[PDB]
RNA sequence: GCGAAUGGCUCAUUAAAACAGUUAUAGUUUAUUUGAUAAUUAAAGAUUACAUGGAUAACCGAGCUAAUUGUUGGGCUAAUACA
RNA sequence: UAACUGAUCGGAUCGAGGUUUACCUCGAUAAAUCAUCUAAGUUUCUGCCCUAUCAGCUCUCGAUGGUAGUGUAUUGGACUACCAUGGCAGUCACGGGUAACGGAGAAUUAGGGUUCGAUUCCGGAGAAGGAGCCUGAGAAACGGCUACUACAACUACGGUUCGGCAG
């Protein structure tokens, strides 16, 4: 007798043209830069992106005294600058939408602890952020693709990891037998 | 169908409960009382999701089976599960002593007022019907099926009593008419609490009546929602939520986060 | 209990009686009251 | 060593118990046994230990920090009376909990066919653990039981 | 004595039919619940009300069929059953 | 007010806690009527996919209306009798198809649309097909019964089954 509700959804998005030479070629420009695995997570940011601004054309659709936009158009923005989209100077609507999926990849706990000198490589942190060796606000971070809000930005280490609790792991297993 | 249903779905069960979808598949199914199905609150969802003094469901099994009585409504004592507690209900809690408003919220919800040993002695009654029967005498009837006998005769089909639960006494009532208080029992407009403006019959078979209130706002509802919760301004008992009255969104940031 | 019936009756009974004769004596003392100015 | 905070409680005078939220701190250690976390708590309460009982907890993914829910009882002859019967055998005070679903099946299989006659006797073979017999042993736990 | 007429599965039928959104019941039935209400037991009869009468499961014992929660048949006592 | 039936009701029942008496206190349950809750019948109005190589349809027994009765829980041609001849239709009747149970909704969507909804909510229908019924407050129930059609299980072939997995 199986009656789920929790909710399904899909992160992706399939794009129309299969084989544009112009986009795959930003896509790996991007991919490359930024770390990333497949294209899937790029798609994953674009249909993200989307989000905001068809709730910000949605809303330009309304009178500017309306008590609706007035309300979501606000809270709308106030979650543009919890996770620093958009910088204090930049409130009015109309900003949501120039915002490059260059800008909203930047806030990742991937693009972050690299840009923290936390590590070697745009790669070497996607490989800790893994091991565990990242820990944020009072819980630890394991998933790389994490939105980084402005806030908690300061929260950023290793926790009781090797790189500051107590190694011993390649340790252990090395030493011992060395004798 | 079959026969009568029997059961209730937890997914179908009221969004007065503010209940659990998550929970499990059904909900206890309010037993055939003094209130109607939809506008009622069986005492497990009272314990165990309000006061939170019951947990799994067993903990209500002893609580109403117990041989101590630990839960009263309107001064008599109930062991049923899903007892329908309804609107303008009195509620108390044996070993704590404590007493409780059965109203909804502003949003809707059902919540739980907390009155003092004075509030908890009345309880505010609302005319159903009023004819007179048996042997050349005169009975009126409240929404809380209550049935009575030899009424004060200045009373009208539409009225408001306040009841002396201690002594089944009636003191004090008060008509529907231009200039009243009162709270709306349901509708896209419940919870609400303002100043009657003007009731418009229409007997085609539907009267409506209109309302104002603090901020002064426009309330339009069907007579049957509206419950007189007291004659000209003065309220007659403690309101939830402040005052039955609700905000904009807009309001509610602004006076919460302050935007 | 079955005795303590029409009692209880009897009592509500008369002392409703009891009150419309008050009533009443006051629904038509007031009716000289609000005529009397008129005049 | 551990650190425990309480969270939220409230006050059954019904039950007569307090139910609260426990968050035990461990940063090094793994997740407390729930009977150290029962002692660490029944101390900064101030009651005996058994009285308080301990139940479900989680541990956030690796940080050192265990949610979980306990409830003190006044009288632990209170405590027996409430407590459900799988929480006793936990604590060893009840004990088994035998397969009666098979042959509960098969018995009534056998009687919905007999006139009484029978019946009583077959009665007088029916998996154990009698809920007349559940009580026995719980007044046993109570009188036998003294201290703190 | 209640329950077994809830649920659970399925969509074959079924295009103003069912359904939905609406309305009526001054054209109706509803065990269980909640509130209230009962002074007068009808006539003939009969008559105790500090309270009546008769019978039957379970049980005891005999039995049938190759066969089933089949049931004959004799004896025993209680009801919120029956009268 | 008048009378009718008397098969409506008006307790031959049950606890526990108290206490120097005369008893006292709180309950169980049976059951009548009015409310009340619950649910159900039936009902007003509006809205459905293809199709005229479907144009006239319903009317010997009801098709439309009126009368009186039956019958039902009650309304009603729902059924009987008598009477009138109507009722529907190109603003698509009547008939046929549907791998058609209807909704809530589901998939893609500039806007407008296109295609699905067996399937957790709701309402409906049904339990092998079909009809009949006991009982009850309540079902034509169907994890109840009766007969027929087609079947399933046992047999010492006399007879039997608490035989229906669309749980
Ligand atoms: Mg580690
Ligand atoms: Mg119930
Ligand atoms: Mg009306
Ligand atoms: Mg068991
Ligand atoms: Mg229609
Ligand atoms: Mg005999
Ligand atoms: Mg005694
Ligand atoms: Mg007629
Ligand atoms: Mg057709
Ligand atoms: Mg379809
Ligand atoms: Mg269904
Ligand atoms: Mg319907
Ligand atoms: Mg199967």
């Amino acid at each position: 007798m199986g009656k789920t509700y929790i909710n399904t959804s899909k992160t992706y998005s399939t794009p129309r043209r299969p084989y544009e030479k112009e986009r795959l070629d930003n896509e790996m420009k991007l991919i490359g830069t930024f770390g990333l695995k497949n294209k899937r997570e790029v798609w994953r940011v674009q249909m993200i992106l989307a989000k905001f601004r068809k709730a910000a054309r949605e809303l330009l659709t309304l009178d500017p005294k309306d008590p609706r936009r007035l309300f979501e158009g606000s809270a709308l923005l106030r979650r543009m600058f919890k996770y620093g989209l958009l910088s204090e100077q930049e409130r009015k609507l109309d900003y949501v939408l120039g915002l490059t999926i260059h800008k909203l990849m930047e806030r990742r706990l991937q693009t972050r602890v690299f840009k923290l000198n936390l590590a070697n490589s745009i790669h070497h942190s996607r490989v800790l952020i893994r091991q565990r060796h990242i820990k944020v606000g009072k819980n630890l971070v394991n998933v790389p693709s994490f939105m980084v809000r402005t806030d908690s930005e300061k929260s950023i280490d290793f926790a009781s990891t090797s790189p500051l609790g107590g190694g011993r792991e390649g340790r252990t297993k090395r030493k011992n037998a060395k004798k | 169908a079959r026969g009568p249903k029997k059961h209730l779905k937890r997914i179908n069960a009221p969004k007065s409960w503010m209940l659990n979808k998550l929970g499990g598949i059904w909900a206890t199914r309010p037993s055939q009382g003094p209130h109607k199905l939809r506008e009622s609150l069986p005492l497990s969802v009272l314990l165990k999701e309000r006061l939170n003094y019951a947990l799994n469901g067993r903990d209500v099994t002893l609580i109403l089976n117990d041989k101590e009585q630990n839960v009263f409504v309107d001064g008599k004592v109930r062991r049923d599960k899903g007892y329908p507690t309804g609107l303008m209900d009195v509620v108390r809690i044996e070993k704590t002593d404590q007493s409780f408003r059965i109203l909804y919220d502003t949003k809707g919800r059902f919540v739980l007022k907390s009155l003092s040993k004075e509030e908890a002695k009345y309880k505010l009654l609302k005319v159903t019907a009023k004819a007179i029967g048996p042997n050349q005498i005169p009975y009126i009837v409240t929404h809380d099926s209550r049935t009575i006998r030899f009424p004060n005769p200045e009373i009208k089909i539409g009225d408001t009593l306040k009841y002396d639960l201690v002594n089944n006494k009636i003191e004090n009532f008060a008509h529907l008419e231009s200039g009243n208080v009162c709270y709306i029992q349901q509708g896209n407009n419940i919870g609400r609490v303002g100043i009657i403006q003007h009731i418009e019959k229409h007997q085609g078979s539907f009267d409506i009546c209109h309302v104002k209130d603090a901020k002064g706002n426009a309330f339009a509802t069907r007579l049957g929602n509206i419950f007189v919760l007291g004659q000209g301004k003065k309220s007659w008992i403690e309101l939830p939520s402040g005052d039955g009255v609700r905000e904009t969104i807009l309001e509610e940031r602004k006076r919460k986060f302050s935007y | 209990e079955k005795t303590q019936r029409y009692v209880k009756t009897n009592a509500a009974k008369e002392e409703y009686e009891k009150f419309l004769s008050e009533w009443k004596k006051q629904r038509a003392a007031k009716a000289h009251a609000a005529s009397a100015p008129v005049v | 060593t551990i650190v425990i905070r309480t969270k939220k409680i409230l006050v059954n005078p019904l039950l007569s118990r307090r139910q609260l939220s426990l968050d035990v701190l461990h940063p090094d250690s793994p997740t407390a046994s729930k009977e150290k976390i029962r002692e660490e708590l029944a101390k900064q309460l101030k009651v005996d230990a058994r009285n308080v009982v301990v139940y479900g907890f989680s541990t956030q993914y690796g940080g050192g920090k265990s949610t979980g829910f306990a409830l003190v009882y006044d009288n632990q002859q209170y405590l027996l009376k409430y407590e459900p019967n799988y929480r006793l055998r936990k604590v060893k005070i009840l004990g088994e909990k035998p397969n009666t679903r098979r042959s509960f099946k098969e018995l009534k299989r056998k009687i919905k066919r007999t006139s009484g006659k029978a019946i009583t006797k077959l009665l007088s073979e029916k998996k154990g653990d009698t809920w007349a017999s559940v009580q026995s042993k719980k007044s046993d736990h109570l009188k036998n039981f003294v201290a703190k």
